[PDB]
């Protein structure tokens, strides 16, 4: 099964990552429910300390809220880990998965890396792990889950030369301030017309 | 607004230093004169005054702080984002370092 995801998403989970830089970052990527998973886009659930459940259930309770009102499904869960030199799944991402792999039959557990996090990205720089309730820990060696390459460098190289990234907000800055929404909608103006 | 309250204070205080001389020439004016137990013009009185009452107007509102007794205001607004980060600890491993070497 092939993975397939839209520039949107993907501009999306960096520009969160680099709101963030010192510490770790969390990502929901949501799909549509009606063979290859198609993404449709992501929403960032919280960042810092990263370990509690009791905030990680109201966050997923509102994206199931909100996934019945568009008719939607949440796909998988991505989580970046704060060291550099780190690209192995912590307890509480597989536990997520899991609990996510209970309802959808398709959950992919994204890892964004460091090492290769810069300006100028090269190309994929995402880690594809693919978890199960079983003992199936295999992470696919290289293949192409974006539509458009260098359009996609095109935007990405704009949004992170141009400082506009800073509107980002996500679900804690939700509870701290209730203004904030967290469908990011000046992204999605943008990402539909630098196209 | 404090700069206006500051020249007004000024102002005042020259009229009673100015209150003052013109008081002191009527003192020696006396010391001239013989007997004449008189006392001092009443309108340079009031303009004293005058003086006085202005001067300690902005004399109050030039320090006025009254800050909040209760101990939980001032950190009503500050968030637990910032307090998470602290100055003593500070890991310089980050994913921003190694994107922003290069340029």
């Amino acid at each position: 099964p092939g993975v397939k995801l839209t520039t949107q998403a993907y501009c999306k989970m960096v520009l969160h990552g680099a709101k963030y830089p010192h510490c770790a970052v969390n990502g929901l990527l949501v799909a549509e429910k009606q063979h290859h998973t198609l993404f449709v886009d992501c929403i960032p659930l919280f960042h810092g300390t990263l370990a509690l459940a009791p905030m990680l259930e109201v966050a997923l309770t509102l994206i199931d809220s909100w996934c019945k009102d568009h008719s939607y499904v949440i796909a998988g869960y991505y989580q970046a880990n704060e060291r550099v030199k780190d690209a192995s799944p912590n307890q509480v991402a597989e536990k997520v998965a899991s609990r996510i792999a209970e309802g959808f039959s398709d959950t992919a557990l994204i890892m964004v890396d460091n090492t290769k996090f810069t300006m100028d990205c090269v190309a994929p720089t995402i880690h594809v792990y693919e978890h199960h309730e079983n003992r199936w820990r295999c992470r696919d060696p290289h293949h192409d889950y974006c539509e458009d390459w260098p359009e996609a460098q095109r935007i990405s190289a704009s949004l992170l030369d141009s400082r506009s990234y800073e509107t980002l907000v996500d679900f804690d800055n939700h509870l701290d301030d209730i203004r904030n929404d967290w469908t990011n909608p000046e992204i999605n103006k943008a990402v539909l017309h630098l196209c | 607004a404090p700069s206006l309250w500051k020249g007004l204070v000024g102002i005042g205080l020259f009229a009673l230093a100015h209150a003052a001389f013109s008081a002191a020439q009527h003192r020696s004016y006396m010391r001239l004169t013989e007997k004449e137990d008189e006392s001092l013009p009443i309108d340079i009185v009031l303009q004293t005054l005058l003086a006085f009452a202005v001067t300690c107007y902005g004399i109050v509102h030039i320090a006025g702080e009254f800050k909040d007794m209760d101990a939980t205001s001032e950190l009503k607004n500050k968030t637990f984002d910032t307090l998470r980060n602290h100055p003593s600890f500070y890991v310089f491993n980050h994913r921003g370092r190694v994107l922003f070497r290069p340029s």
